[PDB]
């Protein structure tokens, strides 16, 4: 009942590593509209990644996001009682957006010290397929695999 | 309702079996719930009229 | 240990059953949506019928048959999912005969639910 | 032969003077080092965006005068001013600049607050019961 598809604004390439995902995750960890503070958090986390992993921070970040990045989504559809879920293949853009959102949400909840180290350690843990965003992706994947039967009927 | 696969292709066998199963399922579902004689006659006449009008408009 | 056989695929509206049998009687293996592990209303979905057909097809292929006459029965919904599952398993489907009981206006069916 | 450009953004004017020089560009904003004028929050790359992809090896001496706005608005204003002064030197850059759309005024300005609303578009909380 809208019959119009929304436009899309430019993502902008990052001006340090020339990787758009860096700008995307900056905007995701944005709070109170503080671009400077978000950029400081990201670059400090990347420097801590340099100090710890002894590898390229952009490569480590890509290895983390690609591993956290899900495949199936379960859409809620109620008919009579409760909701029976529906597995659908997601577009690549929404796939990346969900990966970044999960990364930030599970990074801002860990027990550690300053958010710099928080997000840095979350990224290094997700780089090895052992983390909280990993658990989230596993849970949604297993739920979709369980409710594979109703995949044919969507709406 | 035997249909031979003919071992030349398989999709053809299913293409015929779809029909055979459809006209079979019609009577199978007809003989599932009990309706009065008058109501059964009414349903038969309704089906015949639907088919007749469809054939009239398709011919 | 037999090359040719019959596969009775019965598709009730509530559940499905696949029985692989010797050409004359003497069923050799069987499976159903219930034995798959599906319970309740999920047993009547075509995906469960495909799973049951796949398991019985794998079992009887490891047992070592080639040619199958597929006797389709009942009036469920996943009546063709089992057909495609057996075709994808790759056994030589020879006949597609359908033997769901039809009456000649004998016996009174149950009441119509409302 | 100097070039002059006038950019604007979020009510912040800019006057950019491009001087031909061959001893490093040495960008300068309002008689102060840009690294000290701006928070240096990498917004420098924002103003260098039209002067990076084409060239800055031409070592243009930059004389920037900005009066108004914050710092992102000022950066956008001097970006537009640099582009518009660049339209006065070898207009062949005009096509490439237009391609990525660095030669159009952004037109985005803050809306006016409306009565009965907590802001430009926000509305009070609605209760039904
Ligand atoms: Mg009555
Ligand atoms: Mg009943
Ligand atoms: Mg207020
Ligand atoms: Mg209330």
């Amino acid at each position: 009942m809208r019959k119009n598809r929304a436009p899309k604004r430019t993502v902008l390439p990052d001006p340090v590593f020339n990787n758009t995902l860096v700008t995307r995750i900056i905007n995701v960890i944005m709070e109170d509209g503080k671009k400077g503070l978000a950029q400081r958090i990201l670059y400090g986390a990347f420097d801590l990644i340099e100090q710890r992993t002894k590898e390229k921070p952009l490569t480590v970040f890509e290895r983390a996001v690609g591993n956290v990045m899900p495949r199936l989504e379960l859409r809620v559809r109620r008919i009579a009682g409760s909701n029976y879920q529906v597995p659908t293949e997601v577009p690549q853009d929404r796939k990346i957006a969900l990966a970044l959102r999960w990364i930030a949400m599970f990074a801002r909840k860990r027990h550690e010290k300053t958010m710099l180290e928080k997000i840095a350690n979350e990224i290094i843990d997700a780089s090895n397929n052992t983390g909280a965003a990993i658990k989230k992706k596993d849970d949604t994947h297993k739920m979709a695999e369980a409710n594979k039967a109703f995949a044919h009927m969507r709406w | 309702p035997k249909i031979e696969v003919k071992n030349d292709d398989l999709e053809l066998a299913l293409k015929k079996f779809k029909r055979v199963s459809l006209e079979i399922r019609r009577l199978a579902q007809r003989h599932e719930y009990h309706l009065r004689k008058g109501m059964r006659l009414r349903e038969k006449r309704k089906i015949a009229q639907k088919k007749r009008r469809k054939f009239r408009n398709m011919v | 240990n037999v090359s040719s056989g019959i596969i009775h695929v019965s598709c009730s509206p509530n559940n499905t059953i696949v029985s692989a049998s010797d050409p004359g009687g003497n069923v050799l293996c069987w499976a159903s949506s219930g034995t798959m592990g599906f319970k309740g209303s999920r047993k009547k979905t075509p995906y469960s019928a495909g799973i049951a057909a796949d398991k019985v097809a794998k079992t009887v292929k490891e047992m070592g048959m080639a040619t199958v006459k597929l006797f389709v029965k009942g009036t469920g919904r996943g009546k063709d999912t089992a057909i495609r599952s057996f075709a994808n398993a790759g056994l030589s489907i020879t006949e597609i005969n359908e033997k769901t009981p039809i009456p000649h206006n004998g016996c009174k069916p149950p009441k119509r639910p409302r | 032969q100097s070039y002059y450009g006038l950019g604007r953004r979020k009510s912040s004017s800019a006057k950019v003077y491009l001087t031909p020089t061959q001893d490093k560009g040495k960008i300068t904003v309002n008689r102060r080092d840009p690294s000290e004028y701006f928070p240096n929050k990498l917004v420098i790359q924002d103003m260098e965006q039209p002067l990076d992809l084409t060239d800055l090896k031409k070592n243009f001496d930059i004389n920037v005068v900005v009066k108004g706005g914050g710092f992102t608005g000022q950066a956008g204003a001097i970006r537009l001013g640099i582009v518009r002064a660049l339209l006065q030197f070898n207009p062949e850059l005009k096509k490439i600049l237009k391609s990525k759309k660095l030669t159009t005024r952004d037109k985005r300005v803050k809306e006016r607050k409306k009565f009965g609303l907590y802001g430009a578009r926000r509305a009070p909380q609605f209760t039904k019961r």
